[PDB]
RNA sequence: GUCUAACACGUGCGCGAGUCGGGGGCUCGCACGAAAGCCGCCGUGGCGCAAUGAAGGUGAAGGCCGGCGCGCUCGCCGGCC
RNA sequence: UAGCGGUCCUGACGUGCAAAUCGGUCGUCCGACCUGGGUAUAGGGGCGAAAGACUAAUCGAACCAUCUAGUAGCUGGUUCCCUCCGAAGUUUCCCUCAGGAUAGCUGGCGCUCUCGCAGACCCGACGCACCCCCGCCACGCAGUUUUAUCCGGUAAAGCGAAU
RNA sequence: CCGGGCGUGGAAUGGAGUGCCUAGUGGGCCACUUUUGGUAAGCAGAACUGGCGCUGCGGGAUGAACCGAACGCCGGGUUAAG
RNA sequence: GGGGAGUUUGACUGGGGCGGUACACCUGUCAAACGGUAACGCAGGUGUCCUAAGGCGAGCUCAGGGAGGACAGAAACCUCCCGUGGAGCAGAAGGGCAAAAGCUCGCUUGAUCUUGAUUUUCAGUACGAAUACAGACCGUGAAAGCGGGGCCUCACGAUCCUUCUGACCUUUUGGGUUUUAAGCAGGAGGUGUCAGAAAAGUUACCACAGGGAUAACUGGCUUGUGGCGGCCAAGCGUUCAUAGCGACGUCGCUUUUUGAUCCUUCGAUGUCGGCUCUUCCUAUCAUUGUGAAGCAGAAUUCACCAAGCGUUGGAUUGUUCACCC
RNA sequence: GUCUACGGCCAUACCACCCUGAACGCGCCCGAUCUCGUCUGAUCUCGGAAGCUAAGCAGGGUCGGGCCUGGUUAGUACUUGGAUGGGAGACCGCCUGGGAAUACCGGGUGCUGUAGGCUU
């Protein structure tokens, strides 16, 4: 037969009823979709910080040291 | 539209470019048996009906032409498939147009 | 036509007025006070609805005020050329077709 | 009327502005882009190559990926009631940053010399924006004449 | 007729839950008076979970137990659990501690007994100590139970990784369209 | 208007790295019992502890460091976590 | 004329004498006539000087029983009290347009923290308590204005500025 | 990436975040304002917001929407539109 | 092989497979300076085309106008000057471009092979289309770089089955070899009802479920078309605008026409015309009382108060309507 | 003051015309064997350095056009929000806030980073 076309107002109030606003914002997020070459030189530096701590910490224990003591030393 | 004959790409068995012919695409006609024929066989086998659906509403005026890719490197015989997209007309290797002479 | 699909086609001209427009002004010697509005009511009784009739304030057709027009076309920043006249600024590089005759 | 279309209704807003449809000076391609500052995106026309749909034509949001000569941007795209933190692709002459961030970087070094220089002179200065307060009480010098007379106008006809 | 909305009227975090069987009921009739009367948040959150139902108090694995014991700072400490303690078997160092939960099952109680540490019911507890005094609290992990690979995004969608519901997990079933590009789209 | 049976899903109630008398079997004792109790059945077997492949199939952690193998990518005992 | 029929009164009765009769006036009345009994033809079948007529008050496919409560996106109805919360009639796809699926809107079950039984001491440019939060995140949010910096090209206006 | 020092920054409000299962609906209608088709229609079709739908009370005599206005059962006083 | 059988014979739709696709698409506008947005709203285009009309690199500038030059003329060809896109970019329109994205050459296949990410429509599913990177082989250019189709916005397609290419792949059932078959990947064969059924009529012999969500009547809203007036006054009325009329304009009324719409009934309001009977309205054909006139009388025309009382007999059609004695 | 190479803003920088010229600085200009390319050493390319600043170029002048920026246009046009405000309507007034653009009349006519000269 005949049907009548829509009409599209109450659906400006259905969202605000209870509607969310912002996308639940966080700290550090995931790297999908960073440019990859960067991606895997970035993952080479953590996996040899992570390794290397006869490199890292070893050549941080001075720093440790010196901010340690400085930090007072001040006075 | 056209192609020329012969044209050099990325011959995936050589692992580089190389000069290939082309040969536009036609299609087979059966195995010798597939058991998709079997099947439609089998059960078209007995007393009636036209069991699987024949295809009458036909829509499309031109079907999309393919270019079969041959390599030249002495025992790389491979041969692969490449579409092109539609066309109401094919030539192959014919004769190039050469511009700023044209007369009617 | 049966609505199934209707929409006009073109058929007559008509023009768009607003408040303040100007559908006719008159131009003549000043003796015809009586015979401008006298015979310019008459519109009134053909066009729709009511329009206020009216005495311009200025000398003609001119974007200019009351009579000190000539006062100024004296001085010469206005020229009468054609059915207006002509303004003249007085910027313009002739400054020396002012000097010769202003 | 009308539905999908990559370009609807960008007759007007792709179309750099109205008189400088000459090539794309250069500063914007030589601007320098990091991860995490603020840019915007304004479509501009003559690139031809990336631009943002229409939809985040004037929206604004972090930048998180840097490529040869193109960024990822994440901006807050509005659907149906919900809203996306979505991420695009622009090559970056359509991009630019946005000074929102930069003064709010600038009155932040402000407060904190101004919180330094509390801790030189041991006194508390009020930290940044107060908000505009109601007008204090001041006196009006009138030497000079009696006020004057104002009156309202007399109709009159300009046609 | 103010214009507050209602639908947030009442707080479903239901205050006298249920409880059902004696002997945890009379523990919550007594952990009630401590909690009225002991400023100790600990006896506030173990008398909360006092009333969760057992898809909420999830069983305290004993290698879990052990290797959340063994961190430093935590000598000489009832570890104190509101589910139950189930054994391990990937574990093979016999225990070493003092336990109090609700319910122990029975190889894990022996296994604790030989290790020499000891068990304590609720009421030891407390007439051990009027609230937290020198006492860990862990959970099994809640997370844990199957139906929450079921759950999230519904299969399907770009990136899921759910668990569909399937009645096998033959060649056949799912893995026909939507799953492989040979067959029409990948999720 | 799950009315009843069979699915399946999730919540909730009660018994744990397992769980389950499920079909059979045993006391003879048959009003009450067509129940109740018991078992190398203790479990063939279901469901679970292990995924993935179309299929042959493969199937869950490293670290310090002694040397010799150019510590050469690396390996073999090392002592240890 | 009996017999057989059944034209016109659009006559009568029309909860009737009758699930089709009556009164008059009507065609035929030795031929293709009217009629009793016997016998045959059976349902997609018979039989029809053919109107889809007749086949037991039923025929453009009879009656009975079973499959069988066939089936329906379609109308009808869908039985005690109070208390609490409370919409949609819009998106997309559909042999889709009186229908579903999906989103949205809805209720219920809960959870993770806030920590206002906040003593017998002792502060925040972080809120709450204020003895003070060892035990304490004032963390977070907004259908809002404020201060900044951005985006558009409608209203208005223009032609001695292009079309 | 590891270590160190400095605390929270504009007004007004207020507890937030998070998961599972899920009935009804997918015939709307009207009004201030903007707007297309028509000569216009209690006509057809759109945007915002609010209502009627799902809702009673005072007022417009009478009424789906207009104006005021939001309901447990009552006593006293006071108003809105009128 | 309609003798006999089973079954189908789209949707949208100002009531109805009549017309037309608003059924997939893309541009401009409506569209109200986020940006989404409706109607069988308006102006339009597509189911293709290109070995270059692709990719680079170099070199030139187009439209038209002005002055000159033998045939040569309004227009061939040559030269100088002016030359802000007025031209060309395959096609609709919009955007974009001037040592280019146009014009001419030169070289070439990046129109190739391979994972993932994102945009576009939305459930933020796919197909289509596009964005930006990464790994290979390349192209051009000195080189920097640019190129993975067309300067951007459209130009195309699921399961099943068939067909072709791919590795010295897996399986082919107790084992081995060989044919063949099934596998795994990538293309193609197509579903224009364009998320993708395989399909002709007629029912005036019709049937059942429903619908006033939807027509044919009256009833409502509207009044374009139909009818009745009013205003303005160039003229006709020999003379004279208004005795009587009235063009070019314009404002209303009435619902005695015909439309437009779907609100009320599809588990029913009996729907043409005629016959008989009551009553009502007035914008009056006749009559009572009046003004006016191009009114001498006689007739007749305009207007006022006014529905108390009249408004016929017949031929022809069913006639309403008409026509004639 | 000023020029040279590369530029950023890309008209306060453009266009027209006249005047002025603090090296060989750019450039005009003289040739074509080498390199190169054209029908033409006009262009491109190469090799030069006799004269020239006549031109470009720079600076200046213009009751110049243009352009940028101010006024007047105007609290007008316009609009967020309100009413049991007027009007038969078309439209309009008011309360509350925001607030433009022509015509017309002023002013201005490149600034500047970098590496490198000269004071004709
Ligand atoms: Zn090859």
């Amino acid at each position: 037969a005949k049907s009548k076309n829509h009409t599209t107002h109450n659906q400006s109030r259905k969202w605000h009823r209870n509607g969310i606003k912002k996308p639940r914002s966080q700290r550090y997020e995931s790297l999908k979709g960073v440019d990859p070459k960067f991606l895997r030189n970035m993952r080479f530096a953590k996996k040899h910080n992570k390794k290397g701590l006869k490199k890292m910490q070893a050549n941080n224990a001075k720093a440790m040291a010196a901010r340690a003591e400085a930090i007072k030393a001040l006075v | 539209v056209n192609v020329p004959k012969t044209r050099r790409t990325f011959c995936k068995k050589c692992g580089k470019h190389q000069p290939h012919k082309v040969t536009q695409y036609k299609k087979g006609k059966d195995s010798l048996y597939a058991q998709g024929k079997r099947r439609y066989d089998r059960k078209q086998s007995g007393y009636g009906g036209q069991t699987k659906p024949i295809f009458r509403k036909k829509a499309k005026t031109t079907k999309k032409i393919v270019l079969r890719l041959e390599c030249v490197e002495p025992n790389c015989r491979s041969k692969r498939m490449l579409a092109i997209k539609r066309c109401k007309h094919f030539e192959l290797g014919g004769d190039k147009k050469r511009k700023g002479q044209v007369i009617q | 036509t049966g609505m199934r699909g209707a929409f006009g086609k073109p058929q007559g001209t008509v023009a768009r007025v607003h408040i303040g427009q100007v559908i006719m002004s008159i131009r003549t010697k000043l003796q015809n006070k009586e015979h401008v509005v006298e015979a310019l009511r008459r519109a009134k009784f053909k066009f729709p609805g009511r329009q206020k009739i009216h005495i311009s304030k200025k000398w003609g057709f001119t974007k200019f005020n009351a009579d000190e027009f000539e006062d100024m076309v004296a001085e010469k920043r206005l020229i009468p050329d054609g059915c207006g006249v002509k303004y003249i600024p007085n910027r313009g590089p002739l400054d020396k077709w002012r000097a010769l005759h202003s | 009327t009308n539905t999908k279309g990559k370009r609807r209704g960008t007759r007007y807003m792709f179309s750099r502005p109205f008189r400088k449809h000459g090539v794309v000076p250069l500063a914007t391609y030589m601007r320098i882009y990091k991860k995490g500052d603020i840019v915007d995106i304004k479509g501009m026309g003559t690139v031809q190559k990336g631009m943002p749909h229409k939809c985040y034509h004037g929206k604004t949001g972090r930048v998180y990926n840097v490529t040869q000569h193109a960024v990822g941007i994440v901006v807050n795209k509005q659907v149906k009631g919900k809203i996306l933190a979505k991420r695009i692709n622009v090559r970056i002459e359509h991009i630019k940053h946005s000074k929102s961030r930069d003064s709010f970087l600038k009155r932040v070094k402000e407060n904190d010399q101004k919180k330094k220089e509390a801790k030189e002179k041991g006194t508390w200065v009020q930290l940044k924006r107060q908000p505009a307060p109601p007008r204090e009480a001041h006196f009006v010098r009138t030497n000079g004449k009696e006020p004057e007379l104002l009156e309202p106008i007399p109709y009159e006809f300009m046609a | 007729g103010v214009d507050i909305r209602h639908n947030k009227d009442r707080k479903v975090r239901r205050k006298e839950p249920k409880s059902q069987d004696i002997y945890l009921r009379l523990l919550v009739k007594l952990y009630r008076f401590l909690a009225r009367r002991t400023n100790s948040t600990f006896n506030q959150v173990v008398l909360k979970r006092l009333f969760m139902s057992r898809t909420n108090r999830p069983p305290l694995s004993l290698s879990r137990m052990i290797r959340k014991m063994k961190l430093p700072g935590r000598e000489n400490k009832t570890a104190v659990v509101v589910g139950t303690i189930t054994d391990d078997v990937r574990v093979q160092e016999v225990p070493k501690l003092k336990v109090c939960a609700l319910r122990v099952t029975s190889r894990a109680r022996s296994r604790i007994l030989r290790a020499g540490g000891k068990i304590l019911t609720f009421d030891q507890l407390a007439l051990d100590s009027p609230k937290g005094c020198g006492t860990v609290l862990l959970s099994g992990p809640r997370k844990g139970r199957e139906v929450y690979r079921h759950f999230g995004k519904a299969p399907g969608t770009p990136h899921s990784h759910t668990k569909p519901y399937v009645r096998s997990k033959g060649r056949k079933f799912e893995r026909a369209r939507g799953r492989r590009a040979s067959r029409g789209y990948k999720n």
